[PDB]
């Protein structure tokens, strides 16, 4: 029934300025106003914004102050959303809901947006094994771990995705500006050690993959 | 501003029975003349953006099937669901359009039943690490229930409380359950100057800790 | 068309009981009628029996008399079909035959019921190698046994699958309710004896992997 | 009951060359009233479900390619092929539809062309079979043709049909020929006893057979 389009993930520097933008298709911009919304913390929702594009009408929270500026126009149908004076809490999931009426209103898909003083790495990943001779569990876990990366994402599959069960995968976390994530499968105890499992790891952004082997 | 409080935070249903959301108001949201009341109810899917549900409070809105219901009116307000499905597990909202600036919730989440419990997820530090020149030792939760775990450190009988990398995950679509993941990190020689180490972790349905260790040497 | 869902494999013993679903759907299930087909010794068809699930009509073959019972279910719309006093000639391929129109008839994918008095055992494995030291052939063969696994199949590769010319996998035959198979493959008398290969065998249901050295 | 017969069995074809299958029933399958024969066209792929093709004789089934043609009525019948292709390769079947039971036909499978010269691999006994309180002496048969062959086991110039197994695989496609593997199991007590082992096999394009063996010194 309509189409809300924003910008894709961005890459900044703290203390640049970031442009978001919001499409608008089959309806009359001149009509409806449209709000923004600032998702933090993966739960918590924030209210920024809102603006009215015929008559000019601007209100901001009070936590936004001289921060978050709206601007619209009005010859190409869409929004835009400008920040100032980036900094390290600013990194969150942004929304930008239309009002219709009081009863119901329609929200876009979101743009992610980080910040931080980083270079882009290639991962460093180890093997990971257990140092006891013998357990008493009929299974065995292995593991491999991944430091050392950037941006977001890092795909992690195990032997070519051959086993695609009993596989977890831990979210990221932020250290000295660079992510680390982890991941275990179990393996029955009837084949290990007798064969060899491999982790490869895939950066897109770094155009790197490496195996290695258990 | 008017500050919304939202009660209980997570709470474990099963699939087929009646769930009931809370959000109360510290002011009337009332308008006299229309004898309405100003307040949202939103669902917002992992990776998918937040949906309205009960639209003043007293109505359901086209399109979303008859299971989602509301009631009450002035300060209290209650999300009542008849029957839940599979599909229902989501995260709740709940705002009020009556002053500015809008202020939102504080969200629920919903989850399942019940009772896995780990055994040994340690793990040594490998050869290779060393070659970097620090050192990490990881202690793993897989397969356990519910999400509430305090994990400890012990480091030849001491607690270090530097260095500790928590990691949680989302609930399992096949048995149900959550992973955990707990990383400490250290430097090279450090990790020379210590033998046994120690990985503690505490669960409710046992009546006594788990203690498990190894030796460097 | 109609999508016929199944079930999957059923390992059993003789004597036992055993149930076979088979879902319809797209079309009404209470209109057409349903029948059973069993696939003996792997060239030849057998007709089990039909029924109409609108009537509920039951008639059978005179050789699976007071053996297969056929009974359906309205709300989920599907047909079950349930065995008793298992014997050895009862293990082959059953297929479900739903007639709608008689311009063509729909098949499902089929189902392996395997009866039998059986353990899980892992397989062994026993190399071959020609025990003459000069040959006419510049073409030598090798050979691989693997003897005492259950149930069958297994995945027999050679060099962990780097070599797929001239292999030459045969099918497994039962002796004393246990399954055996052989390979053979070709190899120039120029690698042979200058090199060394293996015969890697991997099975999945005891999750039991051998590799032998030739 | 009724019974029906194909004739023959097997046939060897080329590519683009014509082909016809013969069912012959019991007794006439006519119905007068409807005017039309009952029976069923079965082609079943290697590893897939068997599809019908030619309902009633007389028509061809919507999707079908135009080569499969059927004919015939009364007794007598013929499912003629125009020109076969790759995909052609399969078993065919025969249903009536005339009276209960359902009665379904033998088979008849296609092959490939030709002129495949077979060999004589044998292989000693190995060391940890023999440990294992047991013997095997096989020797495999590969790169044949036609799929009818015969073998014999003497030992020590005495012919056994004792612990006598063979294994027959389909037809490779890449050689188009057949490859058969004989197996002849015994003790460890019957090892000691005897010396010399043999496999002999006849082939209808050889003469004479071809003969090998071994020494157990």
């Amino acid at each position: 029934e309509v189409q809300l389009q924003q910008s894709g993930p961005e890459l900044v520097k703290p203390g640049a300025s970031v442009k978001i933008s919001c499409k608008t298709s089959g309806y009359t911009f001149t009509e409806y106003t449209m709000y923004w919304v600032k998702q933090s913390h993966g739960q918590s929702l924030e209210w920024i914004g809102g603006i009215n594009p015929n008559i000019d009408d601007t209100t901001y929270n009070q936590n936004f102050k001289d921060k978050a500026t709206l601007t619209v126009d009005k010859s190409s149908s869409t929004a835009y959303m400008e920040f100032r004076s980036l900094t390290f809490d600013d990194s969150a999931v942004y929304y930008c809901a239309r009002d219709d009426k009081a009863s119901f209103a329609f929200w876009g898909q979101g743009t992610l947006v980080t910040v931080s003083a980083a270079k882009t790495t290639p991962p460093s990943v180890y093997p990971l094994a257990p140092g006891s001779a013998a357990q008493t569990n009929s299974m065995v876990t292995l593991g491999c771990l991944v430091k050392g990366y950037f941006p977001e994402p890092v795909t992690v599959t195990w032997n070519s995705g051959s086993l695609s069960s009993g596989v977890h995968t831990f979210p990221a976390v932020l250290q000295s500006d660079l992510y680390t994530l982890s991941s275990s499968v179990t393996v029955p105890s009837s084949t290990w050690p007798s064969e060899t499992v491999t982790c490869n790891v895939a950066h897109p952004a770094s155009s790197t993959k490496v195996d290695k082997k258990i | 501003d008017i500050v919304m409080s939202q009660s209980p935070s997570s709470l474990a249903v099963s699939d087929g029975e009646r769930v009931t959301l809370t959000c109360k108001s510290s002011q009337s949201l009332l308008y006299s003349t229309n004898q309405k009341n100003y307040l949202a109810w939103y669902q917002q899917k992992p990776g998918q953006s937040p949906k309205l549900l009960i639209y003043w409070a007293s109505s359901r809105e086209s399109g979303v099937p008859d299971r989602f219901t509301g009631s009450g009116s002035g300060t209290d307000f209650t999300l009542t669901i008849s029957s839940v499905k599979a599909e229902d597990l989501a995260v709740y909202y709940c705002q009020q359009y009556y002053s500015y600036p809008l202020t939102f919730g504080a969200g629920t989440k919903l989850e399942l039943r019940a009772d896995a419990a780990p055994t040994v997820s340690i793990f040594p530090p490998s050869s290779e690490q060393l070659t970097s020149g620090g050192a990490s030792v990881v202690c793993f939760l897989n397969n356990f229930y519910p999400k509430d775990i305090n994990v400890k450190w012990k480091i030849d009988g001491s607690e270090r409380q530097n260095g500790v990398l928590n990691s949680w995950t989302d609930q399992d679509s096949k048995d149900s359950t959550y992973s955990m993941s707990s990383t400490l990190t250290l430097t090279k020689d450090e990790y020379e100057r210590h033998n046994s180490y120690t990985c503690e972790a505490t669960h409710k349905t046992s009546t006594s800790p788990i203690v498990k260790s190894f030796n460097r040497n």
